[PDB]
């Protein structure tokens, strides 16, 4: 600006500020739809077969 | 440093690797994971090649794997 402190800045405190906004709920629902899949491949498997397939959780 | 004191957040190290020895996916790569970690989106967060970091104030740095099996994975980065 007209001190060029905002150059120096850079808006570190705005950025951090979205930071803890997002929190990652994006993300969140990234992991958790990855984790279900993965079980999904032990489903097809079968290598115990505790699932009866009534209540499929 | 090649080490973290906190969360990782200001480490700057040269690993690359996973904590499944995965070697990471290059951050100005969209390839092959697809994200929004663009390095000229986040210049602030230090996002060099493939190497291990935490732009998103997580627990430990991480990475996008090689394995398209796995999209990303917690780095191993000893401490300080």
């Amino acid at each position: 600006g007209s001190a060029g402190l905002q150059e120096k800045e850079r808006e570190l405190e705005d950025l951090k500020d979205a930071e803890l906004k997002r929190l990652n709920e994006e993300r969140h629902d990234h992991d958790k739809r990855e984790a279900e899949r993965k079980a999904l491949e032990d489903k097809l498997a079968d290598k115990q077969e505790h699932l009866d397939g009534a209540l499929r959780y | 440093e090649e080490c973290m004191h906190g969360s990782g957040e200001n480490y700057d190290g040269k690993i690359s690797k996973t904590m499944s020895g995965l070697e990471c996916q290059a951050w100005d790569s969209q390839s092959p994971h697809a994200h929004g970690y663009i390095p000229s989106k986040f210049p602030n967060k230090n996002l060099k090649k493939n190497y291990c970091r935490n732009p998103d104030r997580d627990l430990r740095p991480w990475c996008f794997t090689t394995d398209p099996n796995k999209r990303w994975e917690y780095c191993d980065i000893p401490r300080c």
